[PDB]
RNA sequence: AAGGGUGCUUGACUGUGAGACAUACAGGUCGAACAGGUGAGAAAUCAGGUCAUAGUGAUCCGGUGGUCCAGUAUGGAAUGG
RNA sequence: AAAUCCAGGUACGGGUGAAGACACCCGUUAGGCGCAACGGGACGGAAAGACCCCGUGAAGCUUUACUGUAGCUUAAUAUUG
RNA sequence: UUGUGGUAGACGAGCGUUGUAUUGGAGUUGAAGUCAAAGCGUGAGCAUUGGUGGAUCCAAUACAAGUGAGAAUGCCGGCA
RNA sequence: UUCUCGCAGUCAGACAGUGGGGGAUAAGCUUCAUUGUCAAGAGGGGAAGAGCCCAGAUCAUUAAAUAAGGUCCCCAAAAUA
RNA sequence: AGGGGUGAAAUUCCAAUCGAAAUCCGUGAUAGCUGGUUCUCGUCGAAAUAGCUUUAAGGCUAGCGUGAGAUCACAAAUAAG
RNA sequence: GUGUAGUGGCGAGCGAAAGCGGAACAGGCCAAACUUAUCAUUAGAUAGGGGUUGUAGGGCUUGCAAUGUGGACUUGAAAACGAUAGAAGAAGCUGUUGGAAAGCAGCGCGCAAAAGGGUGAUAGCCCCGUAUUUGAAAUUGUUUUCAUACCUAGCGAGAUCCCUGAGUAGCUCGGAAAACGUUAUUUUGAGUGAAUCUGCCCAGACCAUUGGGUAAGCCUAAAUACUAAUUAGUGACCGAUAGCGAAACAGUACCGUGAGGGAAAGGUGAAAAGAACCCAGAGAUGGGAGUGAAAUAGAUUCUGAAACCAUAUGCCUACAACGUGUCAGAGCACAUUAAUGUGUGAUGGCGUGCGUUUUGAAGUAUGAGCCGGCGAGUUAUGAUAGCAAGCGUUAGUUAACCAGGAGAUGGGGAGCUGUAGCGAAAGCGAGUUUUAAAAGAGCGUUUGUUUGUUAUUAUAGACCCGAAACGGGUUGAGCUAGUC
RNA sequence: AGUUACUAAGGGCUUAUGGUGGAUGCCUUGGCACUAAUAGGCGAUGAAGGACGUGUUAACCUGCGAUAAGCUUC
């Protein structure tokens, strides 16, 4: 099996197996979002349980 | 390792054929029709065990009802008198008494008729 | 045990094999567990991994991570940790001493780094390319010493 | 009163954010409180856009500004982060 | 010989039922089995409906649909003074 | 004591076929096959006797599978 | 019936009662909310009926008491006023 | 001589075949579509719903099943206030 | 190394080069300088000597030391090991069932032979063979020894002079090769075009410093790939629907103009001893006789299943509405895997098949005429999870390869997982990222590894059957259309 | 007047037998996959593959080539 080249470059793993990710809606059209929204989307997150199984076998 | 089927299919097929012995023509010759008839016959046998339990009760009730009408009493009141007198006898044995032992059956009806309940 | 009576430990060798084609009595006949007349019941299989039926998959929806050092490899380091080095039995910890103990391979030239905070009782004499300030403080709080190779 | 007028102003701030609402996911909504430096006011207090709910489009690609990161032997540069 | 054929010992009327019954419910009629006839029914037989729809099916054809290309035409350059 | 209808499906426990490895046993005084019978099991299944047959087969514990047929307008052969 | 992990199937539903929308207070119509059954559930009543009523089949018994429903005959079971 | 031939032109004919022969090869083309999928017993036992989908006969996540483990009460059910 | 760096409508996907561990190992030779001889020597050509490079080499002039070692090498001579026929090769009788002994039983024997085949059943000692010891006139293979050709040789000094592969390397315009979808490196269709050891190329655009290497000339054993064929042998491979399509005279019969497509079919008995002879018949043939253990083993030739077709003992059936059965039930006829027995069923109650797909099928939906055989969840390489075993806290485990029986295994620690995490990264480190912040927040401040089995999954055709099609090659104008 | 058996043209069930048929079982001068060696070519000095012919011998198969079911030598 080959690791998907798109699964990597977008999902980093951690010590306990959580898969770190970046928030979307952070590429352009900035004035259409509030500074609260922008500063909340700047921080990184982890995949939800509904996607953890699908990303585990993808990596 | 080429395992070849032989004596396995024939034995389990001949079991079904043996069960469907005494059927009409192809229903005992061909394995397929024989298998269907055995399954259907098993369903019939299952259903008629339950239905036998009910039909024989009905026949005993009919015979007992007739035996009482000759003496002027009805089935609906005979069972009520039996309960009030605490007598506990199957309608089967009561019908067997009325067919085999008329004198002793008449003794039971005489006591339930008038004697004080309990 | 003899060759005419040989037995495995219970619940180690034989497990219930799910035979998918042999009759309905096993609960795995006819359909064989695929369902009914749908995509997952054909010979093709289970589509592609990560597919969402045409909706943009999760990876295609999220931004890509950035690689600052493009085309480079991180410089690997051999790290001696203080919490476990006490369990190891040796004094005057240099590169040569680690080779006989086989913590480091003799055919490796990676630089040695010292890391750790856990207090140690007996003194050790390290020969390390790099050492933390507080790791050195712990080592020198005992009667040990550390020399920084260059 | 959350409506009208006047004076002074630009919080239509920076770094964040315990806890919740609603949600398949992605996203959305409210927010106490902390640090920095301000505006109004004697002060208490209020100000992280409007009486509230519509006014918006993911990823990829490339462009612009800044930058305490990288710079394929070394110093730069190219090219990236 | 032939297509056909789940096993059959294969009535009619009203009703019922997957909505038009030889087989179900309630009634009526009918000794067993042929032969010659004629086609009412067995939604009769032959042809995995050609009509309609569906498939991110195929093929043929058309064009100012898109992307290309044979050919035709123009210029630079080499053979070229 | 509470229970035991059941499709899709999940889980557990078993039967049977062929061969191999270890043990033991039967067989021209008749093995397999094959037919019949008024047997034994909860189920896959397993015996007893007799006829035919003429040389291999059985039991136990493990292991490996081309390992289980009623349907595919399924293929082949035979016969209605 | 909450939390974590392994393996699924399901994305065509139907009818009955009740409250409505579309239709015409028509549909065994179509689209919702809710209570049940069938799907995946036999038995008894409804003459016959997937969805109505009574209920939930481990096997055997020619034992007894009952639910819906019924007691002239078919067909088990009644009498008084 | 076949993304070719021939055609007093009908999509004519090209070995009983022609919207583009016959045969072999890539090839076991692909088919979200039909059909089929072979021994037994026991425990439990659904759904036909929401959102997204060039999606509507398909797919993914959530909801409902099953196996293992944890949570003993503050968790979840049945009644009264 | 790793599915890593990277490359991808950054989508499906693709995927090295270093380094490390192994198998094998080998380096040689031309052009130019310089020189010799000859070509109307206009040679700028032919045939020789000299030379083969990078810690630069060679030529020019001048000396010392050399007569060797080794080849990818020619002829011969000799020897050894084989290949293509073969020779020798131990050990048993008696009795019993039986047609037949080799089975069975008693008493023995041989073995460097107990692999196998045949012999009237199942033989170590009946036979052929096998283990072992041997043998080649003739052809041929490998290796070794001796001689013999050919090639093959070091370290200095001075001169400061000469040579070192040109339409070549670069550059421009279109393509391509490399993992790369064109780009440092490699290659080329068109055009242009250099320099000469203070030289030229390279170290992912490019420049400078440092370093590495010598393009535009050639040849090169070994490890590597494969088996139509010859010899020996093996198989938890097949055993006439299986195995090659073909166990038989199979690419045959047969189909088609052709390319092409393409079957079925094995077994008497130890030995033919294959049935002389008689009877019926025209004869085949049948019934006896005979041979044989068996003729119901008879050439129709091992065993002989079911569907299917006939005969018969026993029971029932011609007023009867039937998914053909089930529960009761007389009478009739028998006697068994001795069992409240078996065969039939006058009559009464109840009763609309099996799979498929559907909300719902007795179905006026679908699939099967019947019987028998065949017929659909696998393998290889990885990931996750459950269960179990081995080893354990500086753990755990080997891959290739070598030896060993086509073995378990030993050597082989290259590597892989875990041991410290955080960050895009330099970097820091039980902390780290964000930030002016140490505050706050995110992630961490611990529970391993290698196998066996099961389940799921990824790449492969991936449970089986089925398209209309698409692309590449060949065969067809004996029919037909046109032309000659 | 009333209740009554014998009928079986034919059919049904059970059992037994005979016939068509070649399933199952046992076996194989045959296949398949490999191991260890050998070898890796033939041809104008006429090849591979075929036609024809050759017997004391019907055809077919095999062998052989007018020296024709075989010729010489070791
Ligand atoms: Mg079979
Ligand atoms: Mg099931
Ligand atoms: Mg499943
Ligand atoms: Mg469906
Ligand atoms: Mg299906
Ligand atoms: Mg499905
Ligand atoms: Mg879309
Ligand atoms: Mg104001
Ligand atoms: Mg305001
Ligand atoms: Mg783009
Ligand atoms: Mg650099
Ligand atoms: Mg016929
Ligand atoms: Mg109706
Ligand atoms: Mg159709
Ligand atoms: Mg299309
Ligand atoms: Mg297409
Ligand atoms: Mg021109
Ligand atoms: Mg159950
Ligand atoms: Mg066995
Ligand atoms: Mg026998
Ligand atoms: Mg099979
Ligand atoms: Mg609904
Ligand atoms: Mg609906
Ligand atoms: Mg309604
Ligand atoms: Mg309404
Ligand atoms: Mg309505
Ligand atoms: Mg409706
Ligand atoms: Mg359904
Ligand atoms: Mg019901
Ligand atoms: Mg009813
Ligand atoms: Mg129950
Ligand atoms: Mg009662
Ligand atoms: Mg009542
Ligand atoms: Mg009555
Ligand atoms: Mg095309
Ligand atoms: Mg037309
Ligand atoms: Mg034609
Ligand atoms: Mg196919
Ligand atoms: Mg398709
Ligand atoms: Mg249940
Ligand atoms: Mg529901
Ligand atoms: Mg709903
Ligand atoms: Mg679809
Ligand atoms: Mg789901
Ligand atoms: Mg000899
Ligand atoms: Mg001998
Ligand atoms: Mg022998
Ligand atoms: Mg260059
Ligand atoms: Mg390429
Ligand atoms: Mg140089
Ligand atoms: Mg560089
Ligand atoms: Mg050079
Ligand atoms: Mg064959
Ligand atoms: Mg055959
Ligand atoms: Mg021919
Ligand atoms: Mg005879
Ligand atoms: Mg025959
Ligand atoms: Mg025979
Ligand atoms: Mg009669
Ligand atoms: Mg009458
Ligand atoms: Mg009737
Ligand atoms: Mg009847
Ligand atoms: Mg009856
Ligand atoms: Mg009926
Ligand atoms: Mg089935
Ligand atoms: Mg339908
Ligand atoms: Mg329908
Ligand atoms: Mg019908
Ligand atoms: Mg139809
Ligand atoms: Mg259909
Ligand atoms: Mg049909
Ligand atoms: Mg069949
Ligand atoms: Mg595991
Ligand atoms: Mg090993
Ligand atoms: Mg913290
Ligand atoms: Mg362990
Ligand atoms: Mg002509
Ligand atoms: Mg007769
Ligand atoms: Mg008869």
């Amino acid at each position: 099996m080959k690791v998907k080249s798109a699964a990597k470059k977008r999902f980093k793993l951690t010590k306990s197996g959580q898969i770190k990710r970046k928030h979307a809606y952070t590429s352009h059209l900035a004035p259409h979002k509030t500074t609260k929204q922008k500063r909340h989307l700047r921080k990184q997150g982890t995949v939800s349980a509904s996607d953890f199984k699908r990303i585990g076998n993808l990596i | 390792m080429r395992i070849k089927g032989g004596k396995q299919t024939r034995v389990r097929r001949k079991k079904w054929l043996k069960q469907a012995s005494g059927s009409f023509g192809t229903r005992h010759a061909s394995y397929k029709v024989a298998k269907q008839t055995v399954i259907q016959a098993a369903k019939y046998a299952y259903r008629d065990r339950r239905n036998k339990k009910r039909d024989f009760r009905s026949l005993w009730i009919l015979r007992l009802n007739a035996a009482l009408r000759e003496q002027g009493m009805t089935y609906s009141v005979f069972i009520n008198l039996l309960k009030k007198h605490n007598i506990e006898i199957n309608r089967k044995v009561l019908s067997e008494l009325a067919i085999k032992e008329p004198s002793k059956f008449n003794l039971i009806v005489q006591k339930v008729k008038s004697e004080q309940p309990k | 045990m003899e060759l005419n009576q040989l037995k495995s430990v219970p619940k180690a060798r034989n497990h219930k094999t799910k035979t998918l084609g042999r009759g309905h009595g096993s609960g795995l006949g006819k359909t064989s567990g695929r369902g009914q007349k749908g995509q997952k019941a054909r010979k093709s299989g289970l589509t592609r991994p990560g597919f969402e039926g045409g909706q943009t998959p999760l990876y295609r929806r999220l931004p890509k991570f950035g690689n600052a050092r493009k085309g480079f490899l991180k410089q690997e380091w051999v790290v001696l940790n203080l919490n476990k080095i006490a369990k190891l039995k040796l004094d005057k910890i240099n590169r040569a001493s680690l080779i006989e103990k086989q913590v480091i391979s003799a055919k490796s030239q990676l630089p040695i780094k010292l890391i750790g905070h856990t207090k140690l009782e007996k003194p050790l004499h390290f020969e390390v390319h790099k050492v933390s300030k507080q790791a050195l403080k712990a080592v020198e709080n005992a009667n040990g010493s550390v020399k920084l190779l260059e």
